[PDB]
């Protein structure tokens, strides 16, 4: 009949087509409460300093502070090195290395090779 | 002499005093866009006495003016090529900029930032004709990032979308993937032939041509928007319409199709390159013509029309005719000008409303932008002796008549059928049948800025094919003589795609509902294309942009290495050194070690 | 161009589009006609009432604001925060 | 700030992983890390890699171009899945169906173009024909040398 | 889903949210007016034939293949209000949207270009900060212990007083600044 | 069903406190409370000076040069006559007429 959309990484699951958004049951209207607990108590500590008057700065959002020293600074520090990393590490990292060396080293030679014996078209080149 | 090179420089210099004009003010502006205007009034008469006289004689000439830099042996000056293209494209533009300008003074006369509008837009103008009156590739090069940039900045104009910060930086990108092609191509002239100057690259005249024609096709994809490097062009409609109508439809979208048109006498003597250019232009003509067919916002179909002539010009400079393809270049800017200008009219009209599907009724209620966009159609699908007729009938003559790559004829051909059919699709959707735009009507064109600005570029989508190509110095020789179903091709194939299109138009007003099919949702998404790549290619972008090179080698590995490993092992030599007992027998059982193994292991008394 | 919208002019359009509707009697429809109470108007119906507003002044109502507009003075207030009116 | 509403190590006691929940402001039964092997991330959660243009845009945000309210735990990839970059937004036609119709219409026309080049098309004519024996002096050709004579005739 | 005061969605929110998305996407589909409206009425007697099921589970379901017909037979570009979200006009404005606080900012030479506005400003300044200390102990003494539940705001219990976060709802910029 | 009276309002008294504002935005008649302040005279400062200027720099600075200003020989034709020599170019030869 219908053709099942099959959600893929760059193009999710729609929620009109998610089974578990019709869960009718006790315990998702328990979490759902509760995350909107969660949300109207931050919405309210947000909004009683927004709309603060004797407040004239920045609303310091602990949300994008601890968001950049996740990414800049709590990295090195759980780091732990094992297979997976060091496997990671070395394909990323000295592969490209080695194969931009050898493809250019191997692009060099074969242009040496046709200067030295006269066979490389080099007739009006005088910049360098 | 001393009246061509003269007046040649005062159309530059006069474009340029506008901008010393808004840089070195106090006060608010007494109208800023009626001074600019009449500036570029001015500078399209001023520039129409060069081109008089090249119809007159054919002088060409160079004005190598202004020694700017020697590199040891390239000297590299301030040089301006007037021969044919540029004769012939600079009144064209001052032309249309001179409409477009006029257009937009009213259609963004409620913008408190108009003159900063027309100072971006003048900066456009002055870095194109930078680009097409250039003789080196330094200088072409600024003309070209300069027309990229104006191209983001207006792209951009409505800075708080982010949309429109998307689509801009979507057209650098595209344009940076063009421009690492054009820097080889620069690249291989400077080194084989010690040279960036057109003249002594033309005088070369080599052979091993295949890698520098290979990096200015590169710089034509990026820049004309072939397939590959299309997408940008339909994003770019999120602009306002004087941008995707005066840079997106004839003046900058061309400098691709004007940079491989420049380098004739290399193409002319490549039949590779000359097999490039016709299939990615065929490929092109027909990809973007048929995603054209099932879009619904009118400034995305009239988008994909602009590319789909630019992929015509890729084909027709593809078949060794690259002054037929300048001709076209001509000839393609009043028509799409006008029709973007009709277009924005019709958008301005239903309250800033661009789909398709809300219009109707517009034959009567907007007869002059009707009777103006009627006759846009025609010029674009190729109506006998208006403006369109009088390159592209004669592209379809030497398409058919040359030893050509068969497949991409047949998809040239079919491509002129999807013309007519979107052409007719805008027709019918617009001004034909029942009005479907909201209750409150303020449609109203009663702005003689409006009407003069369209009444224009429509004398010249009326006469300019005429004017231009009996004015134009025979540069090829014209295939003249071919069979009656060969010369009727382009009209009757022409004819047809208004026929279907018509059988297409007549089935919507039925009362039956259909799925949409493969096909069809083939082409409403864009050919998948910019669905996956805009997707994909970020992804595997930023992913190794902070996973790879951010975090693991650069916050950790190469961290790692150097620094981390050796502070540790200072860290624990330090506490193996430091961990005496204090004990005064084990520093003395110590100093017995040194002395036995000084002695009988080391020999420091022998 | 863009000519203004008043609290007169909106009530007028949506009683007017509310008049073109054959589920609502001309003469006992007010702005306090309430849809479901009043007028006696299905959920469904109360949903194409809201489109006809939307295809009326041209822009989207939320469906989160468009199941809580039950009266027409409602609409017209809505109308009114969402175009700035009475400036 | 301080020290223990910052990113910590990995938790693996209940405790220490309801604390972490309670730092980042979200549920115990929502809060899911990053699995530790070794990459860096330590304590900080999982959210669900979807992009910003999938929330509701008509909800009243906090940020209204990010879609993102104060508090709320951004996401690791926020700077990637912001609207002016990549979207995970469900699009109508499958991911998989979309990349075979691309990959398939592509593959066809460039082969059709190699066919095309195959077989080219033509005009059932002669060369064209120059005179000056094929135009030697005009093709640079050095006038010190003499060429082939190329003769044509009338037909 | 995702609603500010709403913690979920009921069945009946998801029939008029379904029912109206099947009707956008249907005269996206039906472009012209009479054949749309014909095809409306037929869709709106889809809706009306199981319009009386009592049994919830049955519904749930015929909800469910519903939107799977829904989500087969969309447009892929469906039409959108230009100022709606996805419209080629929507956020268009919002490089014009300056805030109301860099009024504070201005030099008093250009204070003095609008003596009547900044003199009419500064009251709202005045009746704003003498309002917010009686809006925040408003808060604090109707929010329920935990926090609030919800992200529902009262409005003002007396008279003469302001409802609570009442600022930038007030003083946000026009659409067409 | 619709709204709560909660919410009827508090949305009533911020329309009142929006419509307000919005009154508040106008403008008195008397602002903006300013500080106290040849027909082709374009064709004579943009055109005719810049033809001036350019002229003077192209007469007496760039064709002073070698090779700043090269132009293309003149196209010529059987039957033409040079202007510095008097040299008359002769004609073709007769044609073998086609029709
Ligand atoms: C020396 C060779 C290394 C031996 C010592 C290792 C460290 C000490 C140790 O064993 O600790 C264990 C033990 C307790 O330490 P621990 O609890 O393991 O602490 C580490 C943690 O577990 C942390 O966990 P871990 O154990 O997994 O990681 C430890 C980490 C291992 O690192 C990692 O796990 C991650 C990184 C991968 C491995 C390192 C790669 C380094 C690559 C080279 C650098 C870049 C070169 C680029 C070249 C490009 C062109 C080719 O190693 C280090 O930090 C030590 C680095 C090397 C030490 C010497 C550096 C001297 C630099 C001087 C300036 C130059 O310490 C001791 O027992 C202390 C005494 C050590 C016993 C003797 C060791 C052998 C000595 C042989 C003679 C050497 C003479 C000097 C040679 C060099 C100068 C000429
Ligand atoms: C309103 C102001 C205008 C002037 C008002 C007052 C004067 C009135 C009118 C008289 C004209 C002025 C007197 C004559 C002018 C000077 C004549 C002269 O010999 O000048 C010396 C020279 C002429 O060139 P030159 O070759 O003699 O000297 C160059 C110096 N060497 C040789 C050492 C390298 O310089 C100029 O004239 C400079 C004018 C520059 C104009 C264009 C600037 C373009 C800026 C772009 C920068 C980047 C370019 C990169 C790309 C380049 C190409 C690849
Ligand atoms: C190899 C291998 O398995 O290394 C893993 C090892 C830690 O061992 P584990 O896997 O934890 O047991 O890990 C180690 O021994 C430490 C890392 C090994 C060396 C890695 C060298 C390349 C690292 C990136 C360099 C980039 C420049
Ligand atoms: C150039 C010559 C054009 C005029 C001669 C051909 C006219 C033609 O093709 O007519 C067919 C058709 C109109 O007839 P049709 O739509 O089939 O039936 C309904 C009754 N008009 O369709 C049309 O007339 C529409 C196509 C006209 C194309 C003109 C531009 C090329
Ligand atoms: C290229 C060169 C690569 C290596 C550069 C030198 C090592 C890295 C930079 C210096 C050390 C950086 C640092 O701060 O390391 C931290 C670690 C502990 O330092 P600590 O004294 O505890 O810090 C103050 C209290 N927080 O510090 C330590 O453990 C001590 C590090 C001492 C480094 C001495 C370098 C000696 C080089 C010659 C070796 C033979
Ligand atoms: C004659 C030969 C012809 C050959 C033709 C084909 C050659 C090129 C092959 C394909 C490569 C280019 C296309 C892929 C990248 C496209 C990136 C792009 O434009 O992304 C746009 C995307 C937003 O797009 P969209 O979702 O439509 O926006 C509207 C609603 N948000 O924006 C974003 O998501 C933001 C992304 C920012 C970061 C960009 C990361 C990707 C960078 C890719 C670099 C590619 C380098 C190629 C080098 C080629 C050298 C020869």
């Amino acid at each position: 009949s219908f053709p099942k959309y099959e959600p893929s990484r760059l193009a999710s699951l729609p929620t009109t087509l998610d089974p578990a958004e019709y869960d009718i049951s006790s315990e998702t209207r328990k979490a759902q409460a509760e995350r909107l607990a969660i949300r109207s108590r931050l919405k309210r500590e947000y909004q009683l300093q927004y709309n603060d008057p004797s407040r004239r700065g920045v609303v310091e959002d602990p949300a994008l502070i601890r968001w950049t020293c996740a990414r800049s600074a709590n990295v090195y520090p759980n780091f732990r090195p094992n297979t997976k990393t060091s496997l990671l590490g070395a394909l990323f990292g000295i592969g490209p290395l080695i194969f931009w060396y050898y493809v250019f080293k191997t692009d060099r030679d074969r242009k040496e090779k046709l200067i030295q014996e006269g066979k490389l078209d080099r007739t009006f080149n005088i910049s360098y | 002499m001393n009246l061509f090179s003269s007046l040649t420089l005062v159309t530059l210099i006069l474009l340029t005093m506008p901008i010393a004009a808004i840089n070195f003010n106090t006060h608010k502006f007494t109208n800023y866009p009626l001074y600019v205007k009449t500036t570029i009034s001015c500078a399209f008469i001023t520039s129409m006495i060069p081109t008089m006289m090249f119809i007159h004689t054919g002088q060409e000439m160079i004005i190598s003016n202004w020694h700017w830099l020697t590199i040891q042996t390239l000297k590299l000056s301030l040089s301006f090529k007037m021969d044919f293209f540029s004769m012939m494209f600079v009144p064209v533009a001052l032309f249309v900029t001179w409409s477009i300008m006029e257009f937009s003074m009213w259609y963004m006369h409620s913008d408190p930032n108009i003159n900063q509008f027309f100072k971006y837009l003048l900066l456009f103008l002055i870095t194109m004709l930078i680009l097409v009156t250039a003789n080196n590739l330094f200088q072409l090069f600024i003309g070209w990032e300069g027309v990229g940039i104006m191209s983001f900045l207006l792209i951009g104009w409505w800075y708080g979308r982010t949309d429109a910060n998307t689509a801009a930086l979507q057209a650098i990108l595209y344009n940076r993937i063009g421009d690492i092609g054009f820097i080889l191509a620069m690249a291989w002239f400077l080194i084989n032939l010690n040279t960036w100057d057109l003249q002594q690259i033309f005088m070369l005249n080599p052979n091993d041509s295949n890698l520098p024609l290979m990096g200015l096709i590169l710089a034509a994809t990026g820049k004309s928007a072939q397939f590959g490097l299309h997408p940008w062009l339909p994003s770019a409609m999120e602009g306002p319409t004087p941008v995707s109508a005066l840079l997106h439809s004839s003046t900058m979208v061309v400098a691709g199709i004007f940079l491989l048109i420049r380098f004739y006498p290399l193409t002319e003597n490549n039949k590779f390159g000359q097999s490039i250019m016709l299939c990615l232009g065929a490929m092109t003509t027909l990809f973007t013509a048929m995603c054209a067919l099932t879009q619904n916002d009118i400034k995305k179909i009239i988008a994909f029309s602009t590319s789909s002539q630019l992929g015509l010009m890729m084909v027709t400079i593809g078949i060794n005719q690259p002054h037929l393809a300048f001709l076209h270049i001509c000839t393609h800017a009043f028509f799409k000008a006008m029709l973007f200008m009709c277009s924005g009219s019709i958008i301005h009209s239903l309250n800033d409303e661009q789909d398709i599907r809300k219009m109707g009724g517009l034959f009567k209620a907007m007869p002059f932008t009707t009777t103006a966009l009627i006759i846009g159609s025609l010029a674009l699908t190729g109506m006998p002796f208006l403006t369109g007729f009088y390159s592209k009938d004669l592209i379809i003559e030497s398409a058919n008549t040359s030893y050509t790559n068969a497949w991409a004829l047949l998809m040239t051909l079919v491509a002129t059928s999807f013309t007519a059919i979107y052409s007719t699709r805008i027709i019918f959707f617009a001004l034909l049948g029942q009005p479907r735009f909201p209750t409150l009507i303020n449609i109203n064109e009663n702005n003689p800025f409006l009407i003069n600005s369209i009444k224009r570029l429509l004398i010249g989508s009326l006469f300019a094919g005429f004017i231009i190509s009996n004015n134009i110095p025979p540069m090829t020789i014209p295939q003249m003589t071919m069979p009656h179903y060969l010369k009727m091709t382009a009209l009757t194939v022409t004819i047809l795609g208004f026929i279907l299109a018509l059988e297409i138009s007549n089935t919507t007003h039925y009362l039956k509902f259909n799925y949409p099919s493969n096909t069809f949702k083939f082409s409403n998404l864009l050919g998948y294309y910019p669905t996956i790549m805009h997707r994909l290619t970020p992804y595997m972008n930023l992913t190794m942009s902070q996973k790879s090179a951010s975090s693991l080698l650069d916050l950790i590995w190469l961290e790692t290495i150097l620094p981390k490993t050796i502070s540790l092992a200072q860290m624990k030599m330090s506490t193996t050194i430091t961990s005496q007992k204090g004990l005064i027998k084990l520093y003395f059982l110590s100093f017995l070690i040194t002395i036995l193994i000084s002695t009988t292991l080391l020999n420091f008394h022998e | 161009d863009a000519p203004p919208l008043t609290l007169e002019g909106i009530k007028d359009r949506v009683l007017y589009v509310l008049k073109l509707y054959d589920k609502i009697d001309p003469e006992k429809l007010s702005v306090n006609s309430h849809f479901m109470k009043d007028l006696g108007l299905d959920s469904l119906d109360q949903v194409e009432i809201i489109m006809a507003m939307e295809d009326e002044f041209g822009f989207e109502i939320p469906d989160i604001d468009a199941e809580k507009l039950m009266c027409p003075q409602e609409i017209v207030d809505y109308i009114a925060d969402k175009k700035d009116v009475y400036e | 700030i301080t020290k223990d509403m910052l990113p910590g190590p990995y938790p693996k006691t209940p405790e220490e992983r309801a604390a972490a929940a309670k730092k980042y402001n979200m549920r115990v039964e929502d809060y899911e890390p990053y699995p530790d092997d070794g990459m860096g991330y330590g304590d900080y959660p999982k959210l669900p890699d979807r992009s910003q243009q999938e929330r509701d845009p008509w909800y009243d945000w906090d940020h209204p171009d990010l879609r993102l309210n104060w508090g709320e735990p951004m996401h690791w990839d926020l700077d990637m899945y912001i609207r002016n970059r990549v979207d995970t937004s469900p699009t109508p036609v499958n991911w998989n169906l979309m990349c075979k119709h691309l990959f398939g219409f592509v593959a066809f026309m460039l082969f059709m173009f190699w066919v095309g080049e195959t077989y080219p098309t033509y005009q059932p004519v002669g060369p064209k024909q120059y005179p000056y024996n094929n135009l030697y002096l005009e093709r640079g050709g050095d006038p010190n040398k003499e060429p082939e004579p190329v003769v044509h005739y009338e037909i | 889903a995702f609603l500010p005061s709403a913690a979920y969605l009921t069945h009946q929110q998801k029939v008029l949210q379904l029912y109206k998305r099947a009707l956008r996407h249907l005269e996206s589909r039906c472009v012209h007016r009479d054949k749309y409206r014909y095809f409306a009425c037929l869709l709106r007697a889809r809706f009306d034939e199981h319009k009386n099921e009592k049994d919830m589970v049955k519904a749930t379901q015929l909800l469910r293949e519903a939107e799977k017909e829904f989500w087969h037979g969309q447009h892929p570009q469906p039409y959108i209000f230009p100022e709606s979200p996805g419209g080629t006009s929507y956020e268009r404005y919002e490089c014009y949207k300056v805030p109301e606080w860099c009024l504070d900012d201005w030099h008093p030479s250009e204070k003095a270009m609008y003596p009547d506005y900044f003199a009419k400003r500064e009251q709202w300044k005045k009746l704003r900060r003498e309002s917010w200390e009686r809006e925040v102990k408003q808060l604090q003494e109707e929010t329920p212990v935990g926090g609030p539940r919800t992200e529902a705001l009262p409005p003002a219990r007396k008279q003469g007083d302001l409802p609570p976060l009442w600022w930038h709802i007030v003083t946000r910029p026009r659409e067409r600044p | 069903s619709g709204y709560t009276p909660d919410e009827k309002l508090r949305l009533q008294q911020l329309r009142e406190l929006r419509r307000r504002w919005l009154k508040d935005q106008e403008l008195s008649p008397r602002e903006p409370v300013l500080p106290p302040r040849r027909h082709s005279i374009f064709a004579f400062t943009h055109v005719l000076i810049p033809v001036w200027i350019i002229h003077y720099y192209l007469k007496y600075h760039v064709t002073t040069k070698p090779y700043t200003i090269v132009e293309k020989k003149p196209r010529i034709f059987p039957g033409d006559t040079i202007l510095e020599t008097g040299e008359v170019i002769p004609p073709m030869k007769e044609f073998p007429d086609q029709h």
